[PDB]
């Protein structure tokens, strides 16, 4: 089972501050160190700091500017990273990982996408995408679904709660006037549709909104 | 603090081939170097620890070598699932550090795009919106051009494209062109086409549809 | 005589372990420190306790060196105590 | 037995301190010498006294090495004296 | 004797920006590097000691980083009062030495 | 309070020798080392040597030519640097600093400007500088004072014993035929003048001469 649980997203206005989290599970020792790694889109991994919950001490990367303060909570097995006074620069994905004091990170968190903007949270609109009436079909058929007007990233588009995975493309969102828009796609045999129901579960953490949308043929 | 140089930044290999990523330390670190894999939108994943020691759940395709300041992560018979970003990380001296990264890149056989145009949904129109989408799927090379014609006339306004990084299922690429008009602007044009120009075919691949 | 020695041997292992933990705790956060993972720290404490210390690892911070002195002292004392008893017994 | 040891322990601290001062006094003026500030010099004297000496620091001048020999000797003697007494007492 | 290379000699930054002066040792010196500020006609002023350790009376704008042979003195949000000459000095091996100097320039 | 006191200036003829000083105050220990640093105009800092008063030993920089001999005087807490047979090359500012034996110089002296010349000491002439009769004035007004015919450097121009500090520019002296000349400037609101007295205290250490000069409007 999943060992480090991190909140998918967190929006923040410049100058503001957010306290990320990371709850553990599985085996735990007094030799365990929880680390935090920053990663801006496109660029690589950047160590931020570390903490030893079974003592509480934390050290931080001295190259970068200190914008964090680590803390832990023995009982709930949760580590907290407090990031203060944020700017566009601080926006990125932050992973927490567990290190057995032997130097390497065995397991990592799903990471929390963090966006530093003045914009407001907006759940996405999920419209279907079935072939146009005159679309001659072949051995396979392509259906999809449009996800637009949402902010900030990210969103997770699955097909049939994840049971439909083979043949799926989720294109990278594109920003325009403070709203993101992306489309996922799925290809299945022509036969299997629409007899066999095909839905696209779409989740948007920043608004705690997950939606389903069945893709049936046009009238 | 220790500097991890990962070069080249991109590696282009043919399927089934052997590939080697190299990581150089600014100073001798013995074997305290560790490897991580990170696929598009995934989190890092320990591949090899202490330079050579294996890890359970990792293909025997993966191996490590080296000591001091020169390290190599290897893959025997690369494959689509291996397309990712590889990083090296050291734990010799504090504070731990990371490599700049090295993107693996598989070169496959040229594949033609699978175009598919889609009419905007009523659910949307019902909200004064009209988004006509088009998919250029599973092609290769990733170089490709898509064109929009309205009633036979080329359109450039309101079109947003989106490309995906190489696919780890078949080493291909895919793009998503999205023309978005108002119900109005949409309510006054017959057919919408979507042409795809790709190195696989001199003549473009097209898909159209009339609103009626 | 198996008590005067046995006792020290206990303290020794306790110190070696606690030392290995406190060293990693003390050295981390010290740029360039190499005494920063448990396993090797345990090896460090033993080579120090026995007073051999090849210098492949050593502490560079104050508390690290304070942990060091305790480990050395415990070490000398323990080994000397075991040697005293082992000698007498013979 | 708390006198034969207690005494040595005094001399030990006195030597460690005086040694740390004389080393910095002796090593400075020696190109490339690294035993040239008090704090680390004190750490040097202790790792020497206990005879561990990782080699991270050591003297390179004559008087520095003369201070060294005295520290080592005092060290062996002191620790051996404390161990003798501590053993006997048990 | 240890050589402290301070380059570039001049740094041009915009107000409020972040600036970094770098000092390289001819050999590993751990963290025995120290920073000084010297304004036109003033005397040197300890800014950071032992590479990262702070100093009382000095803006939290100032910070240090590095170990071995590569060191960086930083300033977050430079400003007129920061225009000066910055020097690095080491105490790893005798005799102590100084950096050539780096003039900040807003 | 100021910890290291060094004589502002000292003139010396080529071949001659001067014995600089540095008197301490504040906390003192037996682990204290007093260092001397040479600095030629334009160039950076150059370590010259060091001494441990609580023992008397001194070491000198072996790269440069030895032109100094350090000594200390426990009682008066004064360190002395003897510079012998000087030349143009030896002219520069020399700072003494206190090092707690831990490697860094916590506090420094004001430094003694030393000039090696055959020239003779000359106190400066301080003339005022009030706007010309037809100088239309605005929200602010600029007054100053000329300091010329002095040798060797330096001189310290303060305004109203230092109480007037905001808005002061003291231009670098210019040498011409063995005599230095510089001008300081001060800007204050037009209103505040001349109702509120404005004087420029000018000090010249090489001659033990400090002079005041009130700046009132021209007749
Ligand atoms: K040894």
């Amino acid at each position: 089972q999943v060992q480090l649980q991190q909140p998918g997203a967190e929006l923040v206005k410049p100058g503001a501050s957010v306290k990320l989290s990371c709850k553990a599970s599985g085996y735990t020792f007094t030799s365990d160190w929880i680390h935090w790694v920053k990663q801006r889109p496109g660029h690589g991994l950047e160590w931020i700091g570390e903490i030893i919950p079974s003592y509480g001490r934390a050290n931080y990367n001295e190259k970068i500017q200190k914008k964090a303060t680590l803390t832990a909570d023995k009982s709930s097995s949760t580590a907290f990273m407090q990031l203060s006074s944020l700017t566009s620069e601080d926006s990125a994905v932050y992973y927490c990982a567990r290190e057995r004091g032997d130097g390497y990170f065995a397991v990592w968190g799903a990471g929390t996408t963090v966006t530093v903007s003045s914009a407001k949270t907006t759940p996405p609109s999920v419209y279907p995408l079935a072939p146009g009436s005159a679309a001659q079909t072949n051995s396979m058929v392509t259906l999809g679904c449009l996800v637009k007007g949402y902010f900030p990233e990210p969103v997770t588009v699955t097909w049939n709660s994840g049971s439909l995975s083979s043949g799926v493309h989720t294109f990278p969102a594109v920003l325009q006037s403070d709203l993101y828009t992306l489309s996922s796609s799925v290809t299945v045999p022509s036969s299997s549709w629409p007899s066999e129901t095909v839905t696209c579960n779409v989740a948007h953490p920043a608004s705690s909104t997950k939606v389903d949308k069945k893709i049936v043929p046009r009238d | 603090d220790i500097l991890l140089t990962q070069s080249p930044a991109i590696l282009s290999v043919s399927p089934g081939e052997r590939v080697s990523f190299s990581c150089r330390a600014s100073q001798s670190i013995g074997t305290d170097i560790h490897w991580y894999q990170q696929r598009t939108n995934g989190s890092p994943r320990l591949l090899i620890k202490y330079a050579s020691e294996s890890i359970s759940g990792i293909p025997s395709r993966f191996s490590g070598s080296g000591s001091g300041t020169d390290f190599t992560l290897s893959i025997n018979s690369v494959e689509s699932e291996d397309i990712a970003n590889y990083y090296c990380q050291q734990s010799n001296r504090w504070p731990f550090t990371f490599g700049s990264g090295t993107k693996l890149e598989i070169k496959r056989a040229d594949a033609a795009p699978t175009v598919s145009i889609f009419p905007p949904s009523s659910e949307q129109l019902t909200s004064g919106g009209a988004s006509v989408v088009c998919f250029l799927n599973n092609f290769y090379p990733k170089d490709i051009n898509v064109k929009w014609k309205i009633d036979g006339s080329e359109r450039q306004n309101g079109v947003l494209n989106s490309w995906t990084d190489q696919d780890s299922k078949d080493s291909t690429y895919s793009m998503s062109s999205t023309l978005t008009l108002t119900k109005d602007e949409y309510e006054r044009h017959n057919s919408y086409t979507c042409e795809a120009t790709h190195k696989t075919s001199t003549s473009p691949i097209v898909k159209s549809f009339n609103r009626n | 005589q198996w008590r005067a020695a046995g006792a020290a041997t206990v303290l020794l292992v306790i110190v070696l372990l606690a030392g290995s933990y406190l060293a990693v705790l003390a050295e981390r956060g010290a740029p360039g420190a190499q005494l920063i993972t448990y396993p090797r720290a345990l090896w460090w404490s033993v080579e120090t306790a026995t007073t051999v210390g090849y210098g492949d690892l050593y502490p560079v911070t104050l508390w690290g060196r304070c942990v060091a002195v305790v480990v050395m002292v415990a070490g000398i004392t323990s080994f000397g105590l075991v040697t005293a008893a082992l000698a007498t017994w013979f």
